């Protein structure tokens, strides 16, 4: 949960995910590539919540018929917005209540790699 | 001779001999098994380097259209030969069987052919260790070579002459009507070295003949059968 | 919709599917699997747990005449299932006094009533020009999987205890389909299926399941 | 009791289960290795019994042995067809059986390679059902080999 | 791990004195008399099992938590090693 | 399939998401309905399969099939041994017999 | 996520060069004295070899056990050594004040060049 | 359920594969043969 | 005489192993990591089961 | 025994922690998982639907003098909780409004009646120099999870449909040791907490599991 979910969509574009966002959502480039505004497909499901009891929306969304989970990019609250899939932050969830806040876990564990 | 058959404290001490190894007069030296490609066997020991040799790999009809004749002579397998002639061989061309190669023991396993020597090392060793069962279901799948492993082992019976069993079981298999009346009796479970008792249990009744006769310790109709095979699911579980 | 339409097709003795139509869309699992885990588990079942040969001491022998060995007949006696026909019944001992060329199968041994054999033939043994298998077995109603640990006294000689198999309902699963009308095609469709029927009818192995299943969900009441 | 129940003549009756920490080949030995001992001689005195010149001394099942016997077989001098050690006599042999069944841990090990140890026996309920029932009897899961 | 054992290496000056205290205290905390724990109150260890909440018959994890009330000493003190016998004397 | 194309039923919701797994996963190839994805799934692979713990089938192609399981002379019963002061081998002066 | 068979070589449990062996075709084994065979190995397990691939790739599968199961003979032998020197070392006292010091290499060279 | 998937069987393999034995007590022990003939190897052999 | 007891025994059986650690080998040994020590937690049959990290 | 020790910590309005102790190997999964499956589902929830902020025209927008977006307002409003003092209110538009270097918290709202505010704070928003932030937001009672699908009309034009979370519960899950009370040590532990508190308290969220549990079962 962490090998990228790109599965290869294309490269299409929406003014703001206006068009390729319910049309693309029928065919082709599904949540991968394409780009708009400066993003790209990570506008679909916004994982609100905050750093008071975890991201709510997240694994809330993954538990259901919704995100797929095994890391297929998702914007979180946590504590600034991120790109970080609802798979890692699992992780560093799992870690968190372990020990004691993410506090540590988040300026320990990497995000880029 | 085969290339996995010790085990470790003592390695290249201990292995094995060939299916189509120690014929002839073996008395001095080993002699193998060659075939010329023609209705004929020759055993010109192991020394053999007459106009090199080819494994069985693809045939057709004598003449294999291979056109690359796939030999081995000495060490290194010079690609091909092929005299080019409607000859027997080259002088001993022919490994008859792929058995020929490794043990007895190891052409007994089914998939030979996608591990390595190590890994189907242990495995080879656990076929002297595998403690006999009652059950015996019978590896699916298993290769011809298991259909002398019950006899020539005498684990089970046999059936000489004629048949007309007339079986009356239990433990001592009745006579048949073949030449004279004698009654096999069983080993009546036996004694085992290790610890196991084996025992027999036939399968006949009023009269049949062919030509096995009652099975034996871990063995199921003539069919080797060690183990025993189910149902099974790769995956992780919990960490068990 | 609210309520559902539980539908059964029994078979009569084996099968017995079950079938539900209108729920939620994460419910068909939720109670579909809980009960299938029941099933296979605590269910008052029948099945042998001792047997008594004759000139055999222990299981570890042979009986003479007979083609098969005593291990042999009592492994397949375990196979054996019995049905108790009143619920004052603890255990009721069998005998079998078998003859000489022949078979011996299941309908063979003590026609007595309160107990049925739903399970014909059943090659226990073939006992040809010995004309002895008198063999007492004894049977009670158990529940789950007891091996030879109750050491099966009545004799209290040579009654070899024989492992213990219950349990009626064996093999079991579902499935969850997706056609219900009502609104939205996103509800779920609960279809169990008992393949199954040891000594207990289908349907009576599903009400069991749902009822000992609350008794263990009424604890969850009262904390502390 | 536990002795002349099973036990009789002697040697232990064929076809009776025993269990580890019992009698099966009960000789007595006139070997006085330790005479009597000082406050020991009132222990003796004060129950119903009294001395003793033989000490149990028996075989005692091994730590292990949870079976049955089929049978014995009784040696002893007298007879010359039996090569036995000089100055010997009586050498009871009996032969105890037992089931193995299966609990927890062997070697499993193909015809491969892939040798394991039996970890957790879960009863029926858990384990990956098929879509039709018949419930994945074995689970192997890789790493190792 | 042992609750709060890191905290028990901060105070002694090497892990092998540390040792030496939580037995030497065991040594006259259960088998000496069973009344010379500063831990008296609510805070006397205690387990849970099926009967209910008893004193664990095990003095050696008494000493870790003995060795934290910040009570108790340890080092060169009293060379006077049979003046131990007159301090528990008074403790029958 | 057959029997349970033929018992009264066809394709799994449990057994379909699994497809979608494949599907991107480069293991299945797109196009007719489940049937066909379920097909080759079974050559290199096995059906869907569940775990009746939990209560929901392991997302994910699990392979399934009889292959052989043997058992080896190595126990545990007559393979462990425990006890205290009771062994003892004088002139050794250590546990033994 | 298909291939698992990179999922434990990149990190978890696999070998690199274990995967040129299955997929790939290794056969550049030595004999068993001291000297690479002529053709390679027709490897690709899928595929049985030749009947001789096998043969001629136990030579140098030899090397690879009689070798780990050697480590008993002599070097088994030789920890001992190691034990028996170093003995009666042991941390005490508390500064002892030493002037003589070490200068650990931060670079070190290359007899290549 | 026979699903042979073996290509040309020529001779079979080497029986009774148990010949290492009868060409040891066949070939020396000289025994179950009259001694107006046979070499030597075995008794006779070591026995001259 | 293995009675089984299985009565009572096993209660005050776990009051004895309460705090009180065991040592566990393994054999061969190799390094200071081939020791070690855990608290006993009797479980079923015989089989003797650990941690998996501590294999490594 | 037979009758197992149902014990409860509860903390409060979260994290409560429920544990329960003899059973039936097999049994502590049995009746642990299925409960877990009805909290993050059916249970009588609510939550936020719609929203409509002047000035902007979507959600991908920000709104002038305040220190916070559009999107970012809008995902601060998830977590907000309010609760229906009468069963007879399907729904219940909410209007928002506050000066202008301040920040606009949670009770700073419609301080309406039949519904009450459990968290106060509640960030929201931060606006300063502009003295703008009316923004109308819809709520209603529901179920489980339902994302920007209901369309959330009202305003019919600019009413950007937020994500729906009126599950009182949240994030759950349990686990299970095997001890050894009774006799054999192969009896399971339940213990399954419920790390959430939406509106109704961890205790009423188990009962509501377990009652509905049995209606559904009681269809056989």
């Amino acid at each position: 949960i962490t090998q990228v979910r790109k599965e290869k969509k294309g490269a299409g574009m929406a003014f703001a995910t206006p068009e390729e966002a319910l049309a693309a959502y029928e065919r082709g480039e599904v949540a991968l590539n394409a780009p708009i505004v400066v993003a790209g497909r990570e506008t679909s499901v916004g994982r609100l919540k905050f750093v008071f009891a975890n991201p709510d929306e997240a694994l809330l969304a993954v538990a259901h018929g919704l995100l797929d989970l095994q890391d297929v990019v998702t914007v979180r609250y946590l504590g600034r917005r991120l790109e970080t899939s609802p798979g890692r932050i699992l992780f560093a969830r799992i870690v968190g209540e372990a020990v004691g806040d993410e506090k540590v876990a988040q300026e320990l564990i990497q995000m880029d790699v | 001779c085969p290339v996995e058959t010790p085990e470790g404290a003592n390695i290249g001490l201990i292995t094995s001999l060939a299916a189509y190894a120690r014929v002839d007069a073996l008395g001095f030296i080993r002699t193998p098994y060659r075939r010329v490609k023609n209705g004929v066997v020759t055993e010109e020991v192991v020394y053999m380097t007459a106009s090199e040799e080819d494994r069985y790999t693809i045939a057709q009809a004598n003449t294999p259209l291979e056109g690359d004749r796939i030999a081995t002579d000495r060490v290194v397998a010079r690609r091909r030969g092929e005299p080019v002639i409607v000859a027997p061989e080259e002088v001993e061309f022919m490994d008859v069987s792929p058995k020929q190669v490794f043990s007895l023991n190891t052409n007994l396993i089914p998939f030979l052919e996608h591990d390595d020597a190590n890994r189907a090392l242990m495995g080879s060793n656990m076929q002297t260790q595998a403690v006999p069962l009652i059950r015996a279901q019978a590896p699916v799948v298993m290769t011809g070579l298991e259909e002398r492993v019950v006899r020539d082992s005498l684990a089970a019976l046999y059936a000489e002459e004629d048949g007309e069993v007339v079986k009356v079981d239990g433990t001592r298999i009745a006579v048949r009507y073949e030449d004279g009346r004698l009654v096999h009796p069983l080993r009546r479970y036996a004694r085992s070295n290790q610890g196991t008792a084996f025992d027999q249990r036939p399968r006949v009744r009023v009269g049949q003949r062919v030509d096995l006769l009652a099975d034996g310790p871990a063995s199921e109709e003539g069919f080797l059968a060690l183990g025993q095979n189910v149902l099974v699911a790769i995956m992780p579980f919990d960490g068990y | 919709l609210k309520a559902p339409v539980f539908t059964a097709t029994t078979q009569g003795d084996h099968y017995g599917e079950f079938v539900l139509e209108p729920l939620e869309r994460g419910f068909g699992v939720t109670l579909g699997n809980p009960l299938r885990r029941i099933l296979l588990s605590s269910i008052p079942g029948t099945a042998v747990t001792s047997v008594y040969i004759e000139d055999v001491l222990h299981e570890f022998s042979t009986i003479p005449g007979v083609k098969e060995d005593v291990v042999e007949i009592i492994l397949n006696l375990k196979e054996l299932v019995v049905r108790f026909l009143d619920p004052k019944m603890a255990s009721t001992t069998l005998i079998l006094r078998a003859e000489g060329p022949k078979e011996v199968r299941a309908g063979d041994f003590t026609p007595s009533a309160d107990v049925e054999i739903m399970n014909p033939d059943l090659h226990i043994a073939t006992l040809e020009e010995g004309g002895k298998l008198y063999m007492e077995v004894r049977v009670d109603r158990g529940v789950g999987y007891v091996p030879a640990e109750r050491h099966g006294i009545k004799d209290r000689i040579n009654a070899i205890p024989v492992d213990a198999i219950f349990s009626p309902v064996r093999r079991v699963a579902f499935q969850v389909e997706d056609t219900r009308l009502g609104q939205r095609t996103d509800l779920d469709k609960l279809t169990l299926r008992i393949w199954t029927d040891g000594s207990v009818t289908p349907l009576e192995a599903l009400n069991q399941a749902v009822a000992i299943l609350k008794e263990h969900l009424n604890y969850f009441a009262n904390p502390e | 009791a536990a002795l002349r129940d099973l036990d009789e003549e002697g040697i232990v009756r064929i076809g009776a289960e025993v269990k580890p920490g019992d009698i099966l080949v009960g000789r007595t030995s006139f070997k006085g290795e330790q005479e009597p001992s000082p406050e020991e001689r009132l222990l003796r005195s004060i129950f119903g019994e009294k001395a003793r010149d033989v000490k149990d001394t028996s075989l005692r099942v091994p730590p292990g042995e949870g079976g049955i016997v089929v049978g014995r077989l009784r040696l002893r001098r007298g007879d010359p067809g039996v090569e036995l050690k000089p100055g010997v006599r009586e050498v009871v042999r009996v032969f105890v059986a037992q089931k193995r069944k299966l609990q927890v841990g062997d070697k499993l090990a193909n015809r491969h390679g892939n040798k394991g140890v039996v970890a957790k026996i879960l009863p029926v309920e858990d384990m990956p059902h098929l879509p039709d029932g018949t419930p994945v009897d074995v689970i192997l899961n890789p790493l190792g080999v | 791990a042992e609750p709060g054992i890191d905290k028990l290496f901060g105070m002694v000056d090497s892990k092998y004195r540390l040792t030496v205290v939580v037995a030497k205290r065991a040594q006259q905390l259960l088998r000496h008399r069973f009344k010379n724990t500063v831990l008296e109150p609510e805070e006397r260890p205690k387990m849970r099992t099926l009967e209910g909440l008893y004193d664990d018959p095990n003095a050696v994890t008494w000493a870790m938590k003995e060795l934290l009330t910040g009570r108790l000493f340890f080092g060169e003190n009293l060379v006077p090693e049979d003046r131990l016998q007159k301090e528990m004397e008074r403790l029958y | 399939f057959g029997k349970r194309q033929g018992e009264g039923f066809g394709v799994d919701k449990r057994e379909k998401e699994v497809l979608a797994r494949a599907e991107k996963l480069g293991l299945v190839s797109p196009g007719k309905s489940p049937e066909e994805q379920l097909k080759e799934l079974f050559d290199l692979g096995k059906v869907v399969l569940y775990d009746g713990r939990t209560g929901e089938p392991f997302e994910g192609p699990i392979v399934v099939g009889q292959m052989f399981i043997m058992k080896l002379y190595h126990m545990v019963e007559d393979k462990m041994h425990a006890r205290s002061t009771g062994p003892y081998s004088l002139i050794t002066q250590q546990p033994l017999g | 996520f298909n291939p698992l068979y990179v999922m434990a070589q990149s990190g978890a449990r696999g070998n690199p060069q274990q995967i040129r062996q299955l997929c790939g075709m290794r056969g550049l084994m030595q004999k068993p004295s001291g000297e690479t065979f002529e053709v390679p190995v027709r490897s690709s397990f899928r595929e049985g070899l030749t009947v001789l691939e096998y043969f001629i790739s136990s030579h140098g599968a030899r090397k690879g056990g009689a070798d780990t199961a050697l480590r008993t003979a002599d070097s088994g032998y030789l920890t001992r050594k190691l034990v028996d020197v170093a003995h009666e070392i042991v941390v005490r006292e508390a500064d002892c004040g030493t002037t003589n010091y070490i200068s650990v290499p931060l670079f070190q060279m290359d007899e290549v060049t | 359920e026979i699903k042979r998937f073996g290509r040309i069987r020529e001779v079979i393999p080497l029986p009774p594969l148990t010949e290492i034995q009868v060409e040891s007590y066949k070939k020396a022990l000289q025994a179950d043969v009259p001694p107006e003939k046979r070499e030597n190897v075995g008794i006779q052999a070591a026995f001259k | 005489r293995q009675r089984d007891i299985k009565d009572e025994v096993w209660d005050a059986l776990e009051e004895v192993i309460h705090g009180k650690v065991v040592l566990l080998n393994r054999a061969p040994t190799l390094h200071r990591l081939g020791i070690q020590a855990f608290q006993p937690v009797l479980v079923e049959g015989q089989s003797i089961q650990l941690h998996p990290l501590v294999c490594e």
